[PDB]
DNA sequence: TAGGGAGGGTTTTTAGGGTGGGT
């Protein structure tokens, strides 16, 4: 589910400094601005990281800081673009993971009038059924979720479920 | 990096053989989703034994062979807590269980190939036994019948047949550290623990003496105080 | 699991200032995913080395770690009084993580005489149906000691339990308490009981015995 | 479908999740 603790992406780090040094430097500037983060979590290339906050309130305060300098670099705090991702979507993204075996891409998929992609997933050699059909709806997509209800792909029947964060039990 | 990293274990205690017990590892000071949480147990008098680990970001879990299939490790990121449910418990599973965190977060999938277990909890005790709570049945403070002339005389206080530990113990007074020893408890075939405690005594000056015992059993309420005197036959 | 760390010597005695060496050998290639831990009694383990050569923050520089293939070495250049503990090596390169058997580093002192003792039951064991015959070794060194029970000619086997203390923090000595258990019927119908010791500190073995109560 | 981390777990359709299973 991507975790539950609120966190922020920090970019433009001085990669010449080690990860422990960057953890201290990022913590100090927030501490100097009267903000107590809980962890820093430098990334692999050390050009970026992910700052953890105890509450959404501390996070929103952090995003409104300006001109933060660590080791000579002006770091930038970004809300990770998961809101632009399927957090808003997947009410307009369906899954029809093929329930049989390998099939053809240009197999006259006439069961969907309006959709932007029905590309399946194939591996080296044989493949199993993974084919999610995209969507272009706004108020959920129930015009297609309840409209398929057991089509007939080659081999056996098929199924249509959710993807992303909508079908997560 | 500043926030105090702390791991707290709970849920340990007494469980019957074949039963199930669930341990909780409350985490603070870091995001439990992006780290790896490991459970390590240590049997009484034995070394460390790795049990299980979970890496929620990659959905990766691992178990030791001795516990594979029986134990199940899970995490509730909403509470920042890791769980270890132990099924089909046996007497060899009786140990002190710790939960630990990796030194660095899962920056890469290869992150397990470096770093180590950074922070540990206090450790909670899990005891698997069919025996029920009982109190001590302390026995002697009997010296040697064939003693010596002022060289050295040995007392005793045998604390036997109690369940479970601890048995925090002393002698007559509140502080009589003089050459005193408290041996570790031993697990008998009956399922109960027996223990012994001795002290140094001058073989010449034993008329005044004292040397009553101070056996204490916390979850038994069975404080028994036995006295010292050579036998007569 | 299936990846085992063979830790040696699993026990060594040394003095303050000595240079100690603890070596772990991996049964399979783990590259460098090896960590070293220090544990003191009644406490959680503390990390010392990670990546087989990187000191954890706060660890004194007298600790170090080298690698020569599948062999991983923990080196203490000058042993310190607070370094006497048990050290464990850990593998994380393969699948499940495994620890070594541990190496206990005990303080080194001169050899001391055990001063054996032996005691009879306590008037309630006689009135409870069980016999508990003790044999105490008091303030001896080294830890190596062999105790022996004898039923008037016969070495008792499978009926005794003994426990040893840690090094006393005034003399760096140990203490042992063996306890033979027998039913009253077995105990009431025999004569001559004794416990025998074979400690290296005594030229000839010392046997302590009491025919019966004989008080 | 079931092996490895150069396929990917905070975004640009390769799948996503952990009852599919082990790094
Ligand atoms: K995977
Ligand atoms: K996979």
């Amino acid at each position: 589910g991507g975790g539950h603790m609120f966190n922020l992406f920090v970019g433009n780090l001085n990669f010449n400094k080690s990860a422990p040094e960057l953890k201290t430097g990022i913590s100090d500037v927030f501490a100097k601005n009267d903000l107590a983060v809980v962890d820093v979590r430098i990334g692999m290339t050390r050009k970026f990281g992910y700052v953890d906050f105890e509450s959404a309130e501390d996070l929103e305060k952090a995003l409104e800081l300006t001109g933060l300098k660590v080791f000579g670099n002006e770091i930038k705090l970004e809300k990770p673009k998961g809101k632009d991702s399927k957090k808003e979507r997947d009410a307009r993204t369906l899954l029809a993971k093929n329930l049989p075996y390998k099939v053809t891409q240009d197999e006259l998929k006439e069961v969907f009038e309006d959709a932007a992609e029905i590309r399946l997933v194939s591996k080296d050699g044989k493949s199993k059924g993974i084919a999610y059909i995209e969507f272009k709806t706004e108020a959920d997509a129930e015009k297609t979720f309840e409209e398929k209800q057991g089509t007939e792909i080659d081999g056996r029947s098929i199924s249509l479920y959710y993807t992303g964060e909508k079908g997560q039990n | 990096e500043i926030s105090e990293v702390q791991l707290v274990e709970s849920g340990g205690g007494l469980v019957q053989p074949g039963g199930s017990l669930r341990l909780s590892c409350a985490a603070s000071g870091f995001n439990i989703y992006y780290y790896s949480i490991h459970w390590v147990r240590q049997a009484p008098g034995k070394g460390l034994e790795w049990v299980a680990s979970i890496s929620p970001s990659y959905g990766y879990t691992s178990y030791a062979d001795s516990v594979k299939g029986r134990f199940t490790i899970s995490a509730d990121t909403s509470k920042n807590t890791a769980y270890l449910q132990m099924n089909s418990l046996r007497a060899e599973d009786t140990a002190v269980y710790y939960c630990a965190r990796w030194s660095r977060w899962a920056y890469s999938y290869w992150s397990y190939k470096s770093y180590g277990m950074d922070y540990w909890g206090q450790g909670t005790l899990v005891t698997v036994s069919s025996a029920s709570t009982k109190g001590p049945s302390v026995f002697p403070l009997a010296p040697s019948s064939k003693s010596t002339s002022g060289g050295t005389a040995a007392l005793g206080c045998l604390v036997k047949d109690y369940f479970p530990e601890p048995v925090t113990v002393s002698w007559n007074s509140g502080a009589l550290t003089s050459g005193v020893h408290t041996f570790p408890a031993v697990l008998q075939s009956s399922g109960l623990y027996s223990l012994s405690s001795v002290v140094t005594v001058p073989s010449s000056s034993l008329g005044t003496q004292t040397y009553i015992c101070n056996v204490n059993h916390k979850p038994s309420n069975t404080k028994v105080d036995k006295k010292v005197e050579p036998k007569s036959c | 699991s299936d990846i085992q760390m063979t830790q040696s010597p699993s026990s060594l005695s040394a003095s303050v200032g000595d240079r100690v060496t603890i070596t772990c050998r991996a049964s399979q290639s783990v590259s460098s995913a090896v960590a070293w831990y220090q544990q003191k009694p009644g406490k959680a383990p503390k990390l010392l080395i990670y990546s087989a050569s990187s000191l954890y923050s706060g660890v004194p520089s007298r600790f170090s770690g080298s690698r020569s293939g599948t062999d991983f070495t923990l080196t203490i250049s000058s042993l310190q009084p607070e370094d006497f503990a048990t050290y464990y090596c850990q593998q994380s390169g393969g699948g499940p993580i495994t620890f070594g058997q541990g190496t206990k580093v005990e303080i080194k002192r001169t050899v001391a005489a055990p001063s054996v003792f032996i005691f009879p039951p306590s008037d309630s064991q006689l009135k409870s149906g069980t016999a508990s015959v003790v044999c105490l070794l008091n303030n001896f060194y080294p830890r190596e000691a062999k105790v022996q029970w004898k039923v008037d000619n016969a070495l008792q086997s499978g009926n005794s339990q003994e426990s040893v203390t840690e090094q006393d923090s005034k003399d760096s000595t140990y203490s042992l308490s063996s306890t033979l258990t027998l039913s009253k019927a077995d105990y009431e119908k025999h004569k001559v009981y004794a416990c025998e010791v074979t400690h290296q500190g005594l030229s000839s073995p010392v046997t302590k015995s009491f025919n019966r109560g004989e008080c």
